[PDB]
């Protein structure tokens, strides 16, 4: 024992207490920051920060940007799903187009 | 595998209950939208005995010199006597418990008349008795219409949803049905005056109480 | 059996009553048979109930069931969490089982657990359907470093700029 | 022997359709739905014992309450047939009767079975829909029995203003199979929505809803 | 897509959890050297510190409540009944 | 660092296929040379050598998340992962016209049709048509047999088909005949599948479709991920370029055919490795199996 399975996890869940579960369950992996276009989920976004100037070609993106801190594991997971051929669309809007 | 089913389902502000998808498990938690940790049995009177003794317990006929309030539980129980517009509002009130009485023979078939609900009032009345240390030998200064008209609008005050709409108040009036049953069946006014003995002040109190106790009963959106 | 029934007078008395007990169903047949009182039939077979009655009945039965074997122990528990529980294997019109159906799923994400050493499956699925994940699991928010909308998470904090 | 009881039966599922078609918002005397066993012998049978379904079938119009709510329910043509087992001959002259007629729906009580084949003759006759019963599923009312609770149909203008107040998706409804027994017993059309009202030893009465599949 | 000021009807009282993450939030900035809002009567301990704040109806936050279809509506500390 | 860029939680994600439209329309290099060069490893892509430079998006090898690589198939190759997928929806669709076999007008599809799991409705639409041999032209109505129903023009008759390793096989008849799928095939016939067709599928008109299962463009992951995976892309490349090298010359029909069965060996291999001989699966399989 001494863990925190499973079991213990429902229990915290069922106390309601999400930030104890969210503190508890992440790891180590450096809270990175990308970028992502509001119209495509993608980190396809280049920044130039210094300049102001963000971009996502395909997309004709300039405005409508966002900025997310997520597990490097994410970024890298996420990454190699694109490398798989399947698309990963990350959403700041719960309300879809519907 | 229990947990696994069930453990995306939460309360949601509209005191609904979904799933992660955002389906309607339950329009309105437990269908009562109370919190099972403040929910404790309780007796629903009403619901058994004789007839005879339905009436000797719930029924004031002003316009009966012996089915009245004597004047001894009320401090108007002499000038009430034969009180035409009065007995009007005993009446709905009486009409209402005999409905009551009919209804909830048919939710418990049976006839078991205790079922977890919430706000225990026959506490909240026990305190009321000790706290105001109503002596049981003087009459009353509640008047009917203190009484009748009180519990009344207690009722329009026992919260669980909001809505300003049609549906969202039916479903309101729902969800408070039996613990309205319960109640009516507390405060009737022959209640209130032979066997509790409240005073206008405790009465006031016991009513403020119940509102407060009820309304601390609602389970809280955000519930796993 | 002895049954509490209201008397001329008022008060509830016991009638007691003779009742038949069957090993083997058939209620659709048996429910026609003249002699028996049609409406008070049951059957521990949720499932014939809902066949014949509906699935409203079949979830009445089904929480007279559930509620049977824990009252059995002799144990208590507050009507709605089995009502919950009759509610979910009912929603969807039938009876949906709760013991694990799906081999990928119940209500999750392809982020929850990656479960099987094969999760890929479960992603080239997701992309090939084009699956929407709701993001409202603990397991999925923590892959995401964020908290989830659960509990203490169901709703968001800010400044206030009225605060004289 | 058995014709004696056998016409029972026949009665007691006649009138669980009375009861049915009433339910669903038609014109019925509550007075012929308890139509005595021996009245119906007579008001329905031949000199020799035996009952003659044809002779039972019957149109059933909806009523001002119903209208008021409901507008488009055209009438209905309920029939029951002599003919055990229902072939294409004699499903196609009932297919035809109530489209000639212009009738909104039709119910057929079929006695052992239909052909798959006149089954198939079902949908054919837009928007008119057919619907059948086997009496044996009509000797006893369904919806009479305890655990079953009251379902009441929608207006799409009642669905309208649920799926508004309560802000859903149909989709995020619970749902009721079209094949649900009880759906059956209303004649629900997928989509519609029904509110169920059922007693609860929780609140007093708690009112869920469903919608057709 | 937010609810006028009028027209919520969401409850007038503070859920148990906005309770314990709105004090979790300020015991968190009290311990970060954050400015205070109240009359130290002696508390030295943030949470300690942020309950008596929130008493006090001096805590400049707002709760973002969400509905099920996306909308929500926003309630002020300030406007909350705290009775538990 | 400071982006205007406003700060937000991710609050859903939709998953989808990666179109060859959209693999170019984001990607930064077009990679060819298989060996910095403008092939590989920098011409856009992210960098090394403790440079900014980087796309003027500047920064360094740690606020710099990996730009996407681009790089074009000779031929198309059919998805490791989705094989038995492309599989069931040529059992569903006419392998020559591109229509469901089964309409609106058969019973018994009309029933599956109704499901609402994208799942669940995939699996009995299959098991409904993997009978079907024949492309019907006429149809029963609701009516009488007597009177029969028109639909797709095109009476051609179906093949039943099976999985060799990468590649699949199919036997028509009206003693039979076997003639591989290829890729080629498969590829046009599914656009030639209808909104409505590949939607009562598990198909996304917008961000799944049926075609994308197929790979033309392969996605070059950036320097944060891939080292082995550029080794396996570098022989993806040499196969592709071998191949494109027997066409421009010309070549036998066997040969263009060992070469495209060679691409597809890796483009394969590189994902999952789990097929004739010996990845990203499998860097997950530690990413996966590590998380
Ligand atoms: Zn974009
Ligand atoms: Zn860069
Ligand atoms: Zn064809």
């Amino acid at each position: 024992g001494l863990r925190f399975g499973e079991m213990e996890r429902d229990c915290m869940i069922a106390h309601g207490a999400a930030s104890f579960l969210k503190e508890r369950l992440m790891e180590a992996s450096d809270a990175f920051r990308v970028h992502i276009c509001g119209i495509c989920g993608l980190m396809t976004v280049i920044a130039k920060l210094n300049h102001n100037q963000f971009e996502c070609k395909g997309c004709d993106n300039k405005i409508d940007i966002y900025q997310i801190h997520i597990p490097y594991a994410a970024k890298l997971l996420f990454q190699e799903l694109m490398a798989m051929n399947i698309t990963p669309r990350l959403y700041t809007d719960r309300s879809r187009d519907f | 595998r229990l947990v696994k089913a069930l453990e995306d389902i939460m309360v949601h502000y509209d005191n609904t209950t979904r799933n992660s998808l955002g389906n309607v498990i339950q329009f309105i938690y437990g269908e009562d939208g109370m919190d099972a940790a403040h929910i404790e049995k309780q007796s629903l009177d009403t619901i058994g005995g004789s007839d005879a003794a339905f009436e000797k317990r719930y029924r004031v006929d002003l316009l009966n010199t012996d089915h009245t309030l004597d004047p001894s539980l009320l401090e108007s129980g002499s000038e009430i006597l034969g009180d035409l517009k009065l007995q009007v509002l005993l009446d709905e009130e009486y009409k209402q418990l005999v409905k009551d009485r009919k209804f909830l023979r048919e939710v418990f078939v049976d006839g078991e008349a205790n079922w977890p609900l919430p706000v225990n009032i026959r506490r909240i009345i026990q305190n009321a008795q000790q706290t105001f240390h109503i002596d049981h030998t003087k009459p009353s200064d509640l008047t009917i219409k203190d009484i009748v008209l009180g519990v009344k609008d207690l009722q329009e005050n026992l919260l669980v949803l909001r809505g300003k709409n049609e549906i969202i108040q039916n479903a309101q009036r729902d969800a408070v049905t039996l613990f309205c049953c319960l109640l009516r069946s507390r405060l009737a006014t022959r209640r209130v005056l032979q066997e509790y003995r409240l005073t206008k002040q405790a009465f006031d109190w016991v009513l403020s109480n119940i509102e407060a106790q009820f309304l601390r009963s609602v389970v809280h959106p955000g519930e796993m | 059996y002895d049954r509490k029934v209201p008397s001329p007078t008022g008060e509830y008395v016991k009638e007691p009553e003779w009742v038949l007990e069957t090993d083997g169903v058939n209620l659709s047949e048996v429910m026609t048979v003249p002699g028996i009182d049609p409406t008070r039939i049951y059957t521990n077979s949720f499932i014939d109930i809902m066949e014949v009655l509906g699935i409203e009945a079949g979830r009445a039965a089904l929480y007279k069931e559930v509620y049977n074997v824990i009252a059995s122990d002799g144990s208590y528990v507050n009507y709605r969490h089995m009502a919950l529980l009759v509610d979910v294997m009912t929603t969807q019109g039938g009876l949906t089982s709760v013991t694990r159906h799906g081999f990928n799923r119940s209500n999750t994400g392809a982020l929850m657990r990656c479960s099987f050493e094969e999760t890929v499956e479960i992603l080239f699925e997701a992309g090939a359907s084009a699956e929407l994940d709701d993001c409202r699991g603990v397991s999925e928010n923590v892959i995401l470093g964020q908290m989830a909308p659960i509990g203490t998470g169901a709703f968001d904090v800010m400044i206030d700029e009225e605060s004289l | 022997q058995e014709n004696e009881r056998n016409i029972s039966r026949l009665w007691r599922a006649f009138r669980t359709v009375k009861e049915m078609v009433k339910d669903r918002g038609y014109f019925i005397t509550q007075e012929e739905v308890e139509l005595p066993l021996e009245d119906f012998k007579a008001k329905y049978c031949d000199s020799m014992g035996r009952p003659q379904r044809k002779m039972m079938s019957f149109q059933a119009n909806p009523t001002e309450e119903s209208i008021s709510k409901f507008p488009d329910m055209g009438s209905l043509w309920v029939e029951f047939c002599d003919e055990p087992s229902v072939g294409v001959k004699t499903m196609k002259t009932f297919v035809i009767h109530i489209q000639e007629k212009n009738f909104q729906t039709g119910i057929f009580v079929y006695q052992n079975n239909i052909t798959p084949s006149a089954m198939k003759l079902v949908p054919s006759i837009p928007p008119a829909t057919i619907e059948t019963f086997n009496e044996a599923a009509l000797v006893v009312n369904i919806t009479h029995h305890e655990l079953v609770p009251k379902h009441i149909r929608l207006s799409s203008d009642e669905k309208r203003e649920l799926l508004k107040r309560y802000r859903l998706k149909e989709s995020q409804l619970p749902r009721i199979q079209r094949a649900d027994p009880v759906a059956l017993y209303l004649g629900l059309k997928r989509g519609e929505v029904v509110k169920i009202i059922r007693k609860s030893e929780t609140s007093g009465r708690y009112a869920s809803y469903r919608i057709c599949m | 897509k937010a609810i006028p000021k009028d027209q919520r009807a969401t409850t007038p009282y503070m859920t148990k959890y906005e309770r314990a993450r709105i004090l979790g939030t300020r015991a968190l900035q009290i311990s970060m050297n954050a400015p205070v809002f109240v009359d130290l009567e002696g508390e030295t301990d943030p949470l300690r510190i942020a309950m008596k704040e929130l008493a006090e109806k001096k805590i400049p936050l707002v709760i973002r409540r969400y509905l099920p279809d996306g909308s929500f509506e926003d309630w002020s500390v300030e406007e909350l009944i705290v009775d538990l | 660092q400071y982006s205007s860029a406003p700060l937000r939680t991710v609050k859903e994600v939709q998953f989808g296929l990666f179109s060859p439209e959209e693999v170019r329309a984001i990607s930064v290099a077009k990679i060819r040379f298989p060996e910095k060069i403008g092939g590989l490893n920098d011409p856009r892509l992210g960098s090394i050598d403790r440079n900014l430079k980087c796309q003027t998006c500047q920064e360094g090898m740690n606020e710099c998340p990996g730009h996407f690589g681009h790089i074009d198939l000779a031929k198309p190759v059919f998805h490791v992962g989705f094989i038995a997928k492309i599989k069931k929806v040529c059992e569903c669709v006419c392998m020559h016209c591109g229509k469901l076999l089964l309409d609106e007008h058969n019973e018994l599809m009309r029933q599956a049709l109704a499901i609402k799991d994208s799942k669940k409705r995939f699996a009995a639409i299959w098991t409904l048509c993997k009978t079907k041999m024949v492309c019907e032209t006429d149809v029963p109505s609701e009516d009488d047999p007597t009177q029969l129903v028109s639909r797709g023009g095109c009476g051609n008759t179906q093949p039943t088909i099976r999985k060799d390793g990468l590649k699949l096989v199919g036997s028509w008849k009206k003693e039979p005949e076997l003639r591989v799928l290829s890729t080629e095939e498969i590829l046009n016939i599914f656009k030639h599948i209808s909104v409505k067709d590949f939607t009562s599928l598990g198909f996304n008109e917008v961000f799944s479709r049926p075609e994308w299962m197929i790979l033309t463009c392969l996605p070059v992951p950036p320097p944060p991920v891939r080292d082995d995976l550029t080794f396996k892309l570098a022989d993806i490349l040499k196969a592709n370029i071998s191949l494109e090298t027997l066409e421009h010359n010309g070549a036998p029909h066997h040969a263009i055919e060992e070469a495209e069965s060679l691409l597809q060996f890796h483009v394969a291999t590189y994902m999952d490795n789990d097929i004739a001989g010996q990845s990203i699966r499998a860097r997950l399989k530690g990413k996966e199996g590590r998380i």
